[PDB]
């Protein structure tokens, strides 16, 4: 219905649609057989032989393209059958283009674009111009003119380069000034490419393997966008191109990407042209769209045709959209031409496309191309105009399987790429060499790429001017408004000379890239770690498999990134009823060695990455994972992109005195345009961010994708190697396909790169998030401060003319610049993959500090990137269980330095903010510490800035800038109390402010005080955080602290209760202090249904029985403290039973031994379980005289469900089954302990404190009473 | 491993005079370092304790505002400022590293600081003779009064210090006349007497007086 | 400020014995499980040494017969068995709280078999008498104890007042003292009297010693 007639190449000239035809030649060409197959659009099914008369033969070029596929095929397309079949398939193309909205669309376009007229040397009148048009021989001889848009012909020597090729003139840049000309795309539905992809195996599981094939559709889409631009007049001028760097050993030693082509190709390539460039171009076609309007305005005057001037104008008028007035005056209106041009630079993408036909694709052109195939779309069985390739109701439906070339295998015959494997490369050494491809290096743009006019001051005024993504929504939105007739006609013109004369349009120019290239390195580059996994490849009987290469030197020059365990494993040695038999144990290996798994941003982390690639960074051996932690992801990176934010350029508001509208307008106008400078600055580093940083990440995992095949592949020659000496015989009696073996593996390597897949992604968002963002961030939040400032004295200064309203304003002003506008990716990237890795990441309020201090591989960093510096102190004390927990003494020498990095904070960040930490405060010992407030955390910088400090008692937030003026929060708590929650036990403290409210301090996530902090500021951004005792007079005074964070906003209630559990580690048991509870390790006993009791033995052996007693004593200095007596009582000690944990830390289920203190002689627990009752009397038995009694207690911290708890050791049978909780009887007597079932039945149906709830007191010097 | 505290001297009261202590063979900028003082023949005294950094200082009421001190922890050294003394500011005074979280393990030999108005005055040195009517057993003894000096401290030895053995020196007396006095006194044979002599060597530093005194019948 | 008291006041005691030096503390000298008490050994005219930090450990190189002991308000210095070179003022210091505060003291001093002077008379110098005044020397040498009476007399008539004794330490090869009585008399009145002489009672003499001369 797009192509009306079926045509056939043996069907008769006619002189209208079917004729030979003459084109625009340099001299003399004889015609050739075209069909019209739609008004304005010809097809010439003929090997493009004539267009350019520098290419005489369609024999290869005597040196090659530089184009990592090519195809020559001199013979093709020189018989009838061909052409015939060529014509149909060109035509079902464009039906299935046709079939979708958007090639509707985008067809329309094309069929509408007349070609400008043009040529007149004189300004009154319009001419056509001849090279745009064609002549017709009709069968009597005599030849028509025909104005013509669009023509297909058959390739030029490399058949799969398909170009838009126009013809020019000597003045006008026909295809970039407005006017257009017409197109000839040179094409092919014969043949298509394969690709391959590696980011569909998260949606689609049991996809393909090997190579993909392009859908021939979306190629014929991609050129005909091409024309389209072109036939505007709007293409972008090919001198202006996306330039790479190219002297480094890992930069691609080169390649042109074209301004044009970004746009182009759409999607997120399109996304590498920064913003100050696209509104260039805009700028630039809407000018050279005025001057046309302008020309029409002139011309009086029409040649070469009967048809009428106004006729003909009008025309135009509809090209171009114009808007014509009552006199005839034609002008250009900016928000119809804005959109029409979005339509055809926005609108008419590849990528869009690709939504329209649902195909797998490439999606960037930087996923090169791999190899190619023959095809043949015109059966239906083979490909239809509406499914393509993946015909409905069959196999082919399902995961983009029409398209995968094993798959669909009798679709797409491979061929011959004529650029041989290594024509272009560099050569990579060491102080042995390499052939690295040019086209498997690495992509790095140059900065020279990247403009923009951030440091611009604008001036607001009332006028100023408000703006005002793209989604099928809004496509659906362009199609409606399209007007889908009034065709414009074929008409009738003075015949031209019978041979047009006419060049094509000169391109560059463009020079030959330098041919490797010699670079001596001092590592192995991650290019020689890949080629090491490669062979071979190969007969006889090579591959014997091993780590540490050399591997290289040989064969069998096959290294792996396994272990020992699998390269022994595979090195055998094995016949003959055992191999069938080794081989699914190798289908077993193979799938834990490569779904392998193991910080809060990176969740997932792959760990054989770094031996793979050697990463890279490549440091070695292989903990890979552990400085993956350290650094971040900026370890993956091979060259670190520079993050490049000026200083905003500043706003200045115009005051219009005595009027109140226009002032208003103008602040509205004001912040509104603030508002645009975030989405400015923010999109500019998305564009950044994809360019420089994506790229490499997108590379590494489409090499992970290769070594996984790599090993396979290896494995799969010794498989065969080995199965091929055999029986054989028998032989025919262990039928073995290895169509199963590389079934099953393919499976297997993409539920590894599934894995590998979300592993990246996260990388590359965290990325982007802690290390490009932040730098920008940086700059909007001082941008904002200093708009502040120049808006409040906007309203102090009108402040009559604004009477009524004056407060309604500083509220506005106050509340819109006090916050942070929220960063949505979802606003600069399409793509489902990556924003659902952010969605992911924001969810979690820690990947959002800016501090965040953790001890990780023997240092303590900032895991948010934010420090520049930490300097610890000479003796600052970690604590060798867990390091992370920091001991600081009253030695000047026992600090911590946190130094920020300059261009990342700014001065108004300590406005809205927060901070947490755990302490643990040990026991106020001494008189002079009853008056003495001491500094612990300081950020203050010249009296100005925050700070937390301690007292007697109390834990103390303090404001204070900038010349004032404090304000201050207090957590008390006493020292006169039996038993406390506070003294010298781990608590959690979280402070959140806020510059319009107050102050808040938090306690193990439970409010405490809060006081108004709106009175100020403003506070002093300090660059400083220093971690010291300043100002404690206490000689022997000391703290711990752990976890430290910062945040740059006020944490609520549900956050900081949050933040409180995942910290809390209710995996790990717990001694009294908070402390991790390990074995062998000597606790004193405390009862919580009972705190005024401890433990005794009446007597050892079974005829004796365990008990509490009471009272515990007290402790007490004079003055300072008077607690219950913490040290009594009979001691337990948790001993190992079974483990693993090489370590000492007692966990949630863990199964154990306890053992009680008797006079320094240790005995264990236990009863006998077969005693009559539910409770169960425990005793103290001699170790060995246990014998088959029930002692085996599991440790708790949980229950099930998951709420925490202070019931510890369920006791068990030997058996396996619950006895008890051990607890303690007594309303009869005298109170035994028993294991008590009923315990276990209560917990379930609530969490109050019980019988059974104990603590496990060891001596620490914070509590400090003597035993 | 030691340290070297100079400074002192005789100081008019109401005057003020600065300490140093010398340190070396121990990373000094990471101890606490104290002083103690003790007055002649009297209690010791804790004085100053500072801080390894230098930023915090503790004082003992005594003489709280009155002294200060600091240190120059690039030179490893330390200081104490001394204003308008009093003359119970009399004392030896030693400064001392305090290893943590232990004690004060180190010690210095202690420069001397005196307060008084009076001036300095070198000793008249006489003889005692041995008399002469001796015998017997056996046994005679002869020496030196070192009378009428200030401040302390004199020193004697005999004979270069070649004689030692049989040798007693007193501790010096404050007489009313507000100077100092004190004598040097020796067993030797009756036989050795006219042909072995015996001279008596005295050193008033704080003067520079030099007296070796042959005492003789 | 914590107050230090220390006893016994003085503490005299023959070698190879046991030295008991009872320090008691005001207040609590105990922060942290640790009691902050030190222990010093003074011999005269040297610096402090330090024996016993945190009132239990001994310091490397001390020996083993001192030890430490206690904690709070009271600790305790014992030698397992003394020396003679073990005389010295001991001193115990707390270093819990500011202000850091010493005992004032434990003397120890050594015993032995009872030992008689030898006592010296010695006339004024002729050189001192023309200088304007007379000083007579009296000299105890070699005796334990160290109390004495020794009374000067001037024709047979008593002085008081206008004499000062002197006495050394326990000069340790045996733990023996001597004093030194130092009558000063102007030029004027002593060529106004003829026989000079002190006189000396001590536990040592079966009966009081008197040493003379007249002037010539
Ligand atoms: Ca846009
Ligand atoms: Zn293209």
């Amino acid at each position: 219905p797009f192509v009306n007639k079926q045509f056939n190449y043996k069907d008769p000239v006619n002189g209208v649609d079917i004729a030979y035809i003459k084109i625009p030649n340099v001299g003399q060409m004889q015609p050739v057989k075209a069909f019209k197959i739609h008004n304005k659009i010809w097809v010439i099914p003929e090997r493009d032989t004539f267009t350019n008369p520098e290419e005489g033969d369609l024999n290869p070029p005597p040196e090659a393209k530089q184009v990592p596929v090519s195809y020559y095929d001199s013979t093709y397309l020189s018989t009838d059958n061909e052409k015939d079949n060529y014509l149909k398939g060109v035509t079902k193309l464009f039906e299935r283009i046709y079939s979708t909205d958007l090639g509707r669309m985008l067809l329309t376009s094309i069929v509408r674009g007349i070609p400008f007229w043009g040529g007149s040397t004189i300004d009154t009148e319009l001419k056509v111009i001849d090279t745009n048009c064609i002549n017709v021989i009709q069968p009597d001889g005599s030849y028509r003119s025909e104005e013509l848009n669009l023509v297909i012909i058959g390739p030029s020597a490399d058949i799969i380069q398909f170009e838009c090729k126009s013809f020019g003139h000597e003045v006008l840049n026909l295809t970039r000034n407005g006017y257009g000309s017409t197109q000839y795309i040179r094409f092919s539905p014969d043949f298509t490419f394969g690709f391959e992809e590696s980011l569909e195996v998260d949606t689609n599981p049991l996809l393909g393997a090997g190579k993909f094939a392009t859908d021939p559709a979306v190629t014929l889409a991609h050129e005909l966008i091409h024309a389209g631009h072109r036939l505007y007049g709007i293409a972008i001028n090919p001198n202006r191109v996306f330039k790479v760097n190219t002297n480094a050993y890992y930069e691609m030693s080169g390649l042109e990407v074209s301004f044009e082509e970004l746009r182009t190709f759409g999607g997120h390539d399109a996304k590498f042209i920064d913003s100050l460039q696209e509104n260039e171009f805009r700028l630039y076609y809407y000018n050279k769209f005025k001057d046309i309007a302008s020309t029409l305005n002139k011309a009086k005057s029409i040649v070469g045709t009967t048809a009428s001037l106004q006729y003909m104008k009008n025309v135009f008028k509809e090209k171009y959209l114009l808007s014509e007035d009552t006199s005839g005056k034609f002008s250009v209106d900016k928000l119809k031409f804005d959109k029409l041009y979005k339509m055809l630079t926005e609108i008419y993408t590849e990528d869009n496309f690709v939504k329209f036909f649902k195909v797998l694709n490439r999606k960037t052109y930087l996923n090169f191309d791999k190899a190619v195939f023959k095809i043949n779309i015109v059966p239906k069985v083979n490909y239809t105009i509406y499914d393509g390739f993946n015909l409905r109701n069959t196999n082919l439906a399902a995961n983009f399987n029409g398209q995968n070339t094993e798959i669909n295998n009798m679709n797409f015959t491979k061929l011959k790429n004529f650029t041989g494997l290594f024509e272009f490369y560099k050569l990579l050494c060491v102080r042995l060499c390499i052939k690295v491809n040019n086209w498997d290096l690495f992509f790095s743009p140059s900065e020279d790429n990247f403009t923009n006019d951030l440091n611009k001051g604008e001036e607001i005024t009332s006028d100023t001017n408000i703006e005002a993504n793209i989604s099928l929504d809004l496509i659906q939105q362009y199609y409606l408004t399209f007007n889908f007739d009034n065709e414009p006609e074929n008409i009738s013109i003075e015949n031209l000379s019978s041979d047009i004369i006419g060049q094509l349009e000169l391109m560059p120019n463009i020079e030959r890239f330098p041919n490797g290239k010699k670079y001596e390195l001092d590592k192995y580059t991650m290019f020689h770690y890949l080629r090491a996994q490669e062979f071979e490849h190969g007969k006889s009987r090579i591959a014997l498999t091993n780590s540490v290469n050399e591997a290289l030197l040989n064969p069998s020059r096959v290294y792996t990134f396994f272990s020992s365990d699998y390269v022994k494993k595979v090195n055998k040695a094995t016949e003959a009823a055992m191999f069938l038999g080794w081989v699914e144990q190798l289908v077993y290996d193979f799938t834990d060695e490569t779904s392998e798994v193991s910080i809060a941003d990176i969740t997932i982390i792959i760990p054989y990455i770094g031996p793979a690639l050697n990463i890279g960074n490549m440091l070695y051996k292989d903990d890979f994972v552990g400085a993956l932690i350290f650094s971040g992801a900026v370890i993956l990176l091979e060259f670190i992109p520079e993050i490049a934010i000026p200083v905003l350029g500043t706003f200045a508001l115009v005051s219009y005195i005595a009027n109140k509208v226009l002032t208003v307008q103008t602040i509205d106008n004001a912040l509104s345009k603030r508002n645009e400078k975030w989405d400015e600055v923010y999109k500019y580093i998305v564009t950044n961010w994809l360019a420089k940083v994506n790229t490499q990440i997108d590379l590494i995992r489409k090499k992970m994708k290769e070594a996984l095949e790599n090993q396979a592949e290896a494995t799969k020659a010794i498989i065969n190697y080995q199965y091929n000496q055999y029986t054989e015989e028998e032989k025919n009696n262990i039928n073995f396909n290895i169509d199963d073996l590389s079934s099953k593996l393919n499976e297997s390597i993409n539920k590894a790169m599934i894995n590998i897949n979300k592993f990246l992604n996260q990388c590359s968002v965290s990325y982007l998030m802690n290390s490009m963002i932040p730098y920008g961030v940086k700059r909007l939040e001082d941008f904002d401060a200093s708009l502040k400032d120049a808006l409040l004295k906007y309203i102090y200064d009108n402040r009559g003319t604004l009477i009524g309203q004056v407060d309604r304003l500083k509220d506005k002003v106050n509340n819109t610049l006090s916050t942070d506008i929220p960063f949505q990716l979802s606003k600069y990237v399409d793509n489902q993959r990556l924003l659902s890795t952010f969605t992911e990441y924001i969810k979690n309020i820690i990947n959002t500090s800016i501090l965040n201090l953790r001890y990780e591989s023997n240092h303590l960093i900032d895991l948010s990137r934010y420090a520049s510096k930490i300097n610890i102190g000479s003796k600052v004390n970690f604590d060798p269980i867990d390091k992370n927990q920091i001991q600081l003494f009253n030695l000047e020498s026992s600090k911590i330095e946190v130094i920020l990095k300059n261009a990342i904070v700014y001065n108004s960040m300590y406005e809205n903010f927060s901070t947490s930490f755990w302490i643990r405060i040990p026991k106020y010992f001494n008189s002079i510490s009853l008056n003495n407030e001491y500094t612990i955390i300081n950020c203050m910088e010249n009296n100005s800035g925050w700070k937390v400090s301690l007292n007697y008692g109390e834990i103390i937030w303090t404001l204070q800038d900038t010349q004032e003026i404090k304000q201050r929060v207090v957590f008390k708590y006493s020292q006169m109390i039996n038993i406390s929650d506070y003294i010298n036990r781990w608590i959690f403290v979280t402070i959140t402010n806020n510059r319009l409210n107050n102050s808040k301090i938090y306690i193990n996530g439970r409010l405490i005080d809060q006081k108004p902090i709106s009175n100020l500021g403003n506070i002093h951004a300090s660059n400083n955080i220093m971690f010291k005792l300043d100002g404690c007079r206490d000689t022997h005074r000391y703290i711990w602290i752990k976890y430290f964070n910062l945040f740059d906003k006020e944490l609520n209630e549900k956050e900081i209760k949050d933040l409180y559990d995942n910290q809390s580690n209710s995996g790990i048991l717990k001694d009294f202090w908070g402390d991790y509870l390990q074995y062998d390790k000597p606790y004193y006993m405390l009862n919580l249904y009972d705190p005024n009791k401890y433990v005794d033995v009446n007597n050892v052996g079974i005829r004796g029985y365990m008990y509490l007693k009471g009272p515990r004593g007290s402790v007490m200095t004079t003055n300072i403290y008077l607690n219950s007596s913490l040290y009594r009582g009979t001691k337990f000690i948790i001993k190992k039973y079974a483990s693993g944990n090489k370590d000492n830390i007692v966990r949630n289920n863990d199964r154990v031994y306890i053992n009680v203190v008797v006079k320094n002689k240790e005995y264990r627990l236990a009863t006998n379980a077969s005693q009559a009752g539910v409770e169960k009397i425990l005793s103290a038995l001699e170790i060995p005289d246990v014998g088959n009694l029930s002692q085996v207690v599991v440790m708790k911290s949980k229950n099930d469900q998951g709420i925490t708890n202070k019931c510890k050791m369920n006791l068990q049978d030997n058996n396996g089954n619950d006895i008890g909780f051990i607890g303690f009887h007594q309303f009869n007597n005298i109170a035994k302990l028993v294991a008590s079932n009923w315990y276990n039945r209560q917990i379930e149906r609530s969490s109050r404190t019980l019988g059974c709830s104990w603590e496990f007191i060891p001596v620490d010097d914070g509590w400090g009473e003597r035993p | 491993v030691q340290l070297q505290e100079s400074g002192g001297g005789l100081v008019q009261p109401g005057g003020s005079l600065r300490l140093s202590c010398a340190a070396s063979g121990f990373t000094f900028s990471d101890h606490y370092m104290y002083w103690v003082r003790q007055a002649p023949g009297k209690g010791l005294e804790w004085v100053a304790t500072i801080s390894d950094g230098g930023s915090y200082t503790y004082y003992s009421d005594s003489v709280e505002g009155r002294f200060t001190t600091s240190r120059d922890n690039s030179k490893n050294t330390l200081y104490l400022q001394m204003n308008s003394l009093r003359a119970e500011d009399t004392a030896i005074y030693y400064c001392s590293r305090y290893r943590y979280d232990d004690a004060m393990d180190y010690w210095g030999q202690g420069t001397l600081v005196t307060v008084s108005s009076a001036s300095t005055k070198g000793p008249s040195v006489f003889p005692l003779a041995p008399s002469s009517k001796s015998t017997s057993g056996g046994t005679a003894a002869l020496g030196c009064l070192v009378k009428d000096y200030f401040p302390e401290p004199v020193t004697v030895s005999w004979n270069s210090g070649a004689l030692t053995s049989g040798v007693h020196t007193f501790p010096a007396v404050l007489q009313s006349s507000g100077l100092y006095s004190l004598s040097s006194v020796v067993t030797v044979p009756s036989s050795s007497l006219g042909t072995q002599t015996y001279i008596c060597n005295v050193n008033h530093k704080p003067s520079n007086t030099k007296v070796d005194k042959k005492v003789e019948p | 400020e914590i107050v230090l008291t220390q006893s016994p006041a003085t503490l005299s005691l023959s070698p190879g014995e046991r030295a008991t030096i009872s320090c008691r503390a005001s207040e609590s000298v105990d922060s942290y499980g640790h009691s902050f008490m030190q222990w010093y050994q003074q011999k005269p005219g040297q610096a402090p040494r330090l024996l016993i930090y945190r009132a239990s450990n001994l310091e490397p190189g001390i020996p083993a017969r001192f030890s430490g002991s206690g904690s709070g308000t009271d600790f305790t210095l014992t030698i397992s068995s003394l020396e003679p070179e073990d005389f010295a003022v001991y001193y115990c210091q707390q270093g819990n709280e500011v202000p850091f505060t010493f005992g004032q003291g434990t003397k120890v001093e050594i015993k032995r078999t009872v030992a008689a002077p030898s006592v010296f008379i010695f006339p004024p110098s002729d050189e001192q008498l023309k200088s304007g005044t007379a000083s007579v020397v009296c000299l105890l040498n070699n005796f334990y104890p160290r109390e004495a009476k020794v009374q000067w007399k001037v024709d047979n008539a008593l002085q008081s007042g206008n004499s000062q004794e002197s006495v050394t330490e326990q000069d340790s090869k045996d733990s023996t003292y001597s004093l030194s009585s130092t009558l000063t008399l102007s030029k004027a009145d002593y060529e106004k009297h003829k026989v000079y002489a002190c006189e000396v009672t001590h536990q040592g003499l079966s009966s009081p010693v008197t040493k003379s001369f007249n002037r010539g």
